C-alpha cells in the first residue's frame, strides 16, 4: 500500500540521518581513522548521504504551495543532493579502478580536493543548467504524494537524473565486479591447501562493498517498468542505506570502535 | 682470540681499580640537584600561557 | 617594524620550501622500493638484478628501487627494521654447513618479526641447475629426512621436465619454505616463490607482477575485503 | 693458557661486583621515600609538524631550544622553527636511508649518518645562502646509529661496527677510536661539560669514555637486551638507559651501579628513546606501543603519558630550557608537547 | 650482566650418548626462547635446535630430528640437550644461545659470529 511505503521511507530516512550524523562525528572528531583516501572519500558520501535524507525528510514533510520560489528551491536543492550521491558513489567506483585495476602511478597532487571538486561541482552544473532553460522545470502543478516539490517537466527528469544514475549505476556494477573477481582470484589461491576459509568477515565486506557502491539502486530497474514487493524492497534497501554504511564501516570496523573506548 | 683476552683482561684491571662512593651519598646528590633546581623547571610546574612560548 | 619583516621572510621562505617539498613528494610516491636480502654470499643476488647499493630499473614505465646491503656487519637485528616500509623483500636462497637451514631460520625471522608483519616476501629459489645436477648425480636425502616422505604435489606443472626427481626436490624446497609462510602469518602479508634458473630475464617481470599483487592487496585490505 | 685467562677475567669480574655490593648501603627509593610527588602532571600536543614522508628516525633540538632538526627515511632533513611551526632548510640527503641527525651547538652545522656508513656535515650558512655537505666523513665500516657535535669542530660518531669515533671536521679524519663493545653501538650521550661520555651498544652493556684520550673508563652492566637509547642525567654525575627488555634504569657515575629501574607489569615492548627533563626529576621513555611515558625518576611511579602517535616514537628531546618536548614517530609526525 | 655457562660433553663413543647443560643468569629464563647452536671444526657456526618458552615449540635441524631433544625448566632456569645417538661427523662445539628480545616469536643473528648473548660453549668429540 501506498501510505505504509511513506512510514517505511520516514523510518529509514531517519534512521540513515541519525546514524550519517553519527558516522560524520566519528570519522571528524579522530584524525587516526581518516588518513587513507577511503575513509576521505566516505567522509564525503556520508555527508552528501546525510543531507539527501534530511532535505528529502523536510520535502516530504513540509506542505507548502502557496510560495513558487520556496517550492522550487527545494526542489532545485534534493535534485542537487541526490545528484551529489550518485557522483559520490561514482567516484567512489572510480577510486577503486584507480587502486585495483591501474595500480602503478596513481598519485596526484590534490587528490581528495579534486575529487571533492568533480563531486560536488558536476551536479552543480547540471542544476545550473536546468534552471538556466527554465526555473519552472522544479514547480508543481520521485513523488510521494501529489504535492511535493520535485521535477516536473518529464523531460530532465529522464536525462539528468536517470541517465545519469544508469551511467554511475553501470560503472558502479563493472568495477563490483571487477573487485569479485579478483576477490575469488585470492580466495583459489591454494598455496599449501585449503587456502582462505570463508568467514564471517568477508561476507561483511563484500555486503559493505555492495552499499558503498549503490548496487542496491538496481532495484529501481524492476521497481519501475509493477512488482510491488521489488518496490518494497527498493524503498527498504535504499532509504537506509546511509545506516549499512554506518554498520559496516563504523561499528563493523574495529579500530573506530576502539577510537570510541 | 688470545689477544682480545688479553685486552679484556687489562680492562677489566683497570676498571678494578677505580673507587666509588657510598650509593646513599650519590642518591642524597641527586634529590638534592632535583629539589635545588626544581622551580626552574618548566615541565614540572605548568606555565601560565603568558610566558609560554608555545600558547 | 623588525619583527612582522622577519615573520613575512620566514613565511615567504617556508612557501618556497613547500612547494619544492611537494615537487619531492611526487617523485617519492611511484618509487616502489624493494630490499634484495640473501641468505649468504653464495646466492647469486648480484646477477638477479659501500654500505648500501642501489640499483634503478623501470619496468613498463614503472620505476623500481632495489637496494642491496654491503658493508654491514652479519647481525641485522637491528638495521632491518629501516625496511619495513618497503614494498617487498626479494629473499634469494640458493637451493644447491647446511645453507639451506640457515636460509630457512633467516626468512622465518623475518617472517615473524614485529616490524616486518606486514612486509611482503618475494621468494627467488636460485642454482635450479645445480640442484638438478645434485639430485641426478648420487646431500638433500639426509639433511631433510622428512623429504623421502614427501610426493610431488598435484599442480607441479613440470615444464622443463627434465626429471620426476629434481621436480621432487624443487617442490620440497618450495613447501619448506611455504610452511613457514603460511603457518606464522595470514592476511598481513604474502609470500611468492618463484624458480629461477639463473640465465633468464623474466626474473623482473615476475618481481613486477608480485609488486602489482602486494599493492592490490595493500588497497583491497583497506575495505577489509581481504 | 686461555682457560686461565677466563679464569682470571671471571676473578675480575666477580670482585668488581663485591666491590660493587659493598658500595651498596641503601637503595634511592628508601632515600626518596619522603619525596612529594610530582602530582600526576598532564601535557597536550602543543604543535604537530607533518612535512615528511616516511617515517622519522631522528629529531635534535636547537642550542636555542627554538629551532629543531629532523631526519626521515625520505631522504629529508628539515629544520622546523617551533614557536611559529614554520620550516627552513629542507636538505635532500644523497643517502636516504639516514638514522640520526645533530645539531651543531653554534646552530651552524647539521650533521646526518645512516646506512651509508658515512656522516655528512652541511654547513648551514653559506655566502651562496644554500645548504650544502660541507665534509663527508668516511671511516666507519658500519651504519651510523649516532652522533653528536663536540665543540662544532670534532664531532662523536657510534658506529655498527662496535665501535665511536671522534672526528675532527677541518681535516676530515679520525683523532680517536673508541673500541670495546661487542654489539653494535646503539646509541651515545655528552656529558654537560664535554669531557665524557657515554656510549650503549647491542650487548647489556654502557661504556663511559673520556674523549681526550678514550679508554673507556667505567662499564655498566644491568640490562638484559639490546640498549637503544641513552641519555645523560642533568648535573653530568647520572644517565639513563632505556633497552629492548622494556626497562628503563638510571646508573650513576662515581659509584659505578644502578640506582633504580623504572618498569611496569603491563608494559612488554623495548624502550627507543630516553630524555630528562630540566631540573632532572622528570624522565620521558618513548615505546614501542606508541606511547611515551613520563616518570618520576625520584620514585620509579608512572607520572604522566603522552599518548600522541599512531606508529612508534624512535626519537624524543627536551628543550635546553625544558619548555617543551619534542617526540617523532614512525608516522612522519612530530609533536612539540608543553 | 647475561651469562650463560655450557657443561657437559667430552669423548663419547660412536652411538653414545651425552647431556649438554645450559645455566643461565642475569636474565628472566622464561621470557626469552632459548637456541643450541654448534660450530664444527672450520665450518662455521650452524644452527641445531630450539625451544619456545615453556616449552610447546620445539624444533630441530634436520640432521639431528631423530636423535637429539631439547627441554627447558624455567623454574630452575636451565636448558638441556639430550644427543642419544651420536655419530661422528657432529663433533663441534656447541653453544647455549638466548635470543636478542624477550616476548618474540622471531629471533636474529644466533648463528652469527661475534654474537653477544651466547655462551663459551663445550667441545663435543665422537670418535673410536
Ligand atoms: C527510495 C526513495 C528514493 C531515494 C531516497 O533516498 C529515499 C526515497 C523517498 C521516497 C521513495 C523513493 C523511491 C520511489 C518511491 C518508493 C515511490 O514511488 C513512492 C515513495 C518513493
Amino acid at each position: 500500500q501506498m501510505m505504509a511505503l511513506t512510514f517505511i521511507t520516514y523510518i529509514g530516512c531517519g534512521l540513515s540521518s541519525i546514524f550519517l550524523s553519527v558516522t560524520l562525528v566519528t570519522y571528524i572528531a579522530f584524525e587516526k581513522i581518516r588518513r587513507d583516501y577511503p575513509s576521505k572519500i566516505l567522509i564525503q558520501l556520508c555527508a552528501a548521504l546525510l543531507l539527501l535524507n534530511l532535505i528529502f525528510l523536510l520535502d516530504s514533510w513540509i506542505a507548502l504551495y502557496n510560495t513558487r520560489g520556496f517550492c522550487i528551491a527545494v526542489a532545485v536543492f534534493l535534485h542537487y543532493f541526490l545528484l551529489v550521491s550518485f557522483t559520490w558513489m561514482g567516484l567512489e567506483a572510480f577510486h577503486m579502478y584507480l587502486a585495483l585495476v591501474k595500480v602503478f602511478n596513481t598519485y596526484i597532487r590534490k587528490y581528495i580536493l579534486k575529487f571533492c571538486i568533480v563531486g560536488w561541482g558536476i551536479p552543480a552544473v547540471v542544476v545550473s543548467i536546468v534552471l538556466t532553460i527554465s526555473p519552472d522545470n522544479y514547480g508543481i502543478g520521485n513523488g510521494t504524494p501529489d504535492d511535493f516539490c520535485w521535477i516536473n517537466s518529464n523531460v530532465v527528469f529522464y536525462i539528468t537524473v536517470v541517465g545519469y544514475f544508469c551511467v554511475i549505476f553501470l560503472l558502479n556494477v563493472s568495477m563490483f565486479i571487477v573487485v569479485l573477481v579478483q576477490l575469488c582470484r585470492i580466495k583459489k589461491k591454494k598455496q599449501l591447501g585449503a587456502q582462505r576459509k570463508t568467514s564471517i568477515q568477508d561476507l561483511r565486506s563484500i555486503a559493505g562493498l555492495t552499499f558503498l557502491l549503490g548496487i542496491t539502486w538496481g532495484f529501481a530497474f524492476f521497481a519501475w517498468g509493477v512488482n510491488v514487493t521489488f518496490m518494497y524492497l527498493f524503498a527498504i534497501f535504499n532509504t537506509l542505506q546511509g545506516f549499512f554504511i554506518f554498520i559496516f564501516y563504523c561499528a563493523a570496523k574495529e579500530n573506530v570502535r576502539k577510537q570510541w573506548r | 682470540s688470545i689477544a682480545q683476552a688479553r685486552k679484556l683482561v687489562e680492562q677489566l684491571k683497570m676498571e678494578a681499580n677505580i673507587d666509588r662512593i657510598k650509593v646513599s651519598k650519590a642518591a642524597a646528590d641527586l634529590m638534592a640537584y632535583c629539589e635545588a633546581h626544581a622551580k626552574e623547571d618548566p615541565l614540572l610546574t605548568p606555565v601560565p600561557a603568558s610566558e609560554n612560548p608555545f600558547r | 617594524e623588525d619583527q612582522r619583516n622577519e615573520e613575512k621572510a620566514q613565511r615567504e621562505a617556508n612557501k618556497k620550501i613547500e612547494k619544492q617539498l611537494q615537487k619531492d613528494k611526487q617523485v617519492y610516491r611511484a618509487t616502489h622500493r624493494l630490499l634484495l636480502l640473501g641468505a649468504g654470499e653464495s646466492g647469486k643476488n648480484t646477477i638477479v638484478k659501500s654500505g648500501i647499493f642501489e640499483t634503478k630499473f623501470q619496468v613498463d614505465k614503472v620505476n623500481f628501487h632495489m637496494f642491496d646491503v654491503g658493508a654491514q656487519r652479519d647481525e641485522r637485528r637491528k638495521w632491518i627494521q629501516c625496511f619495513n616500509d618497503v614494498t617487498a623483500i626479494i629473499f634469494v636462497v640458493a637451493s644447491s654447513t647446511n645453507r639451506l637451514q640457515a636460509a630457512l631460520k633467516l626468512f622465518d625471522s623475518i617472517w615473524n618479526n614485529k616490524w616486518l608483519r606486514d612486509t611482503s616476501v618475494i621468494l627467488f629459489l636460485n642454482k635450479q641447475d645445480l640442484l638438478a645436477e645434485k639430485v641426478l648425480a648420487g646431500k638433500i636425502e639426509d639433511y631433510f629426512p622428512e623429504f623421502a616422505r614427501y610426493t610431488t604435489p598435484e599442480d607441479a606443472t613440470p615444464e622443463p621436465g627434465e626429471d620426476p626427481r629434481v621436480t621432487r626436490a624443487k617442490y620440497f624446497i618450495r613447501d619448506e619454505f611455504l610452511r613457514i609462510s603460511t603457518a606464522s602469518g595470514d592476511g598481513r602479508h604474502y609470500c611468492y616463490p618463484h624458480f629461477t634458473c639463473a640465465v633468464d630475464t623474466e626474473n623482473i617481470r615476475r618481481v613486477f607482477n608480485d609488486c602489482r599483487d602486494i599493492i592490490q592487496r595493500m588497497h583491497l585490505r583497506q575495505y577489509e575485503l581481504l | 693458557e686461555l682457560d686461565q685467562l677466563r679464569q682470571e677475567a671471571e676473578q675480575l669480574k666477580n670482585q668488581i661486583r663485591d666491590a660493587r655490593k659493598a658500595c651498596a648501603d641503601a637503595t634511592l627509593s628508601q632515600i626518596t621515600n619522603n619525596i612529594d610527588p610530582v602530582g600526576r602532571i598532564q601535557m597536550r600536543t602543543r604543535r604537530t609538524l607533518r612535512g615528511h614522508l616516511a617515517k622519522i628516525y631522528a629529531m635534535h633540538w636547537g642550542t636555542d631550544s627554538r629551532l629543531l632538526v629532523s631526519a626521515s627515511q625520505d631522504g629529508k632533513l628539515i629544520i622546523w622553527d617551533s614557536y611559529t611551526t614554520n620550516k627552513v632548510h629542507a636538505i635532500p640527503l644523497r643517502s636516504s636511508w639516514v638514522m640520526t641527525c645533530a645539531y651543531a651547538p653554534s646552530g651552524n652545522y647539521v650533521a646526518c649518518g645512516g646506512l651509508d656508513n658515512i656522516c655528512s656535515i652541511y654547513n648551514l650558512k653559506t655566502r651562496e645562502g644554500n645548504v650544502r655537505v660541507s665534509r663527508e666523513l668516511a671511516g666507519h665500516t658500519g651504519y651510523l646509529s649516532c652522533c653528536r657535535f663536540l665543540d662544532d669542530n670534532q664531532i662523536v660518531t657510534s658506529s655498527g661496527d662496535t665501535t665511536c669515533a671522534l672526528w675532527d671536521i677541518e681535516t676530515g679524519q679520525q683523532t680517536t677510536t673508541f673500541t670495546g663493545h661487542t654489539g653494535d653501538v646503539m646509541s651515545l650521550s655528552l656529558a654537560p661539560d664535554t669531557r665524557l661520555f657515554v656510549s650503549g651498544a647491542c650487548d647489556a652493556s654502557a661504556k663511559l669514555w673520556d674523549v681526550r684520550e678514550g679508554m673507556c673508563r667505567q662499564t655498566f652492566t644491568g640490562h638484559e637486551s639490546d640498549i637503544n637509547a641513552i641519555c645523560f642525567f642533568p648535573n653530568g654525575n647520572a644517565f639513563a638507559t632505556g633497552s629492548d627488555d622494556a626497562t628503563c634504569r638510571l646508573f650513576d657515575l662515581r659509584a659505578d651501579q644502578e640506582l633504580m629501574t623504572y618498569s611496569h607489569d603491563n608494559i612488554i615492548c623495548g624502550i627507543t628513546s630516553v630524555s630528562f627533563s630540566k631540573s632532572g626529576r622528570l624522565l620521558l621513555a618513548g615505546y614501542d606501543d606508541f606511547n611515551c611515558n613520563v616518570w618520576d625518576a625520584l620514585k620509579a611511579d608512572r607520572a604522566g603519558v603522552l599518548a600522541g602517535h599512531d606508529n612508534r616514537v624512535s626519537c624524543l628531546g627536551v628543550t635546553d630550557d625544558g619548555m617543551a618536548v619534542a617526540t617523532g614517530s614512525w608516522d612522519s609526525f612530530l609533536k612539540i608537547w608543553n | 650482566q647475561v651469562q650463560l655457562q655450557e657443561s657437559g660433553g667430552g669423548l663419547v663413543q660412536p652411538g653414545g650418548s651425552l647431556r649438554l647443560s645450559c645455566a643461565a643468569s642475569g636474565f628472566t629464563f622464561s621470557n626469552y626462547k632459548m637456541n643450541w647452536v654448534r660450530q664444527a671444526p672450520g665450518k662455521g657456526l650452524e644452527w641445531v635446535s630450539d625451544i619456545s618458552q615453556s616449552g610447546a615449540s620445539i624444533s630441530y635441524t634436520g640432521s639431528v630430528k631423530g636423535r637429539f631433544t631439547i627441554s627447558r625448566d624455567n623454574a630452575k632456569n636451565t636448558l638441556y640437550l639430550q644427543m642419544n645417538s651420536l655419530k661422528p661427523e657432529d663433533t663441534a662445539v656447541y653453544y647455549c644461545a638466548r635470543c636478542p628480545a624477550p616476548f618474540t616469536r622471531d629471533c636474529f643473528d644466533v648463528t652469527s659470529t661475534t654474537y653477544a648473548y651466547r655462551g663459551q660453549g663445550t667441545q663435543v668429540t665422537v670418535s673410536s
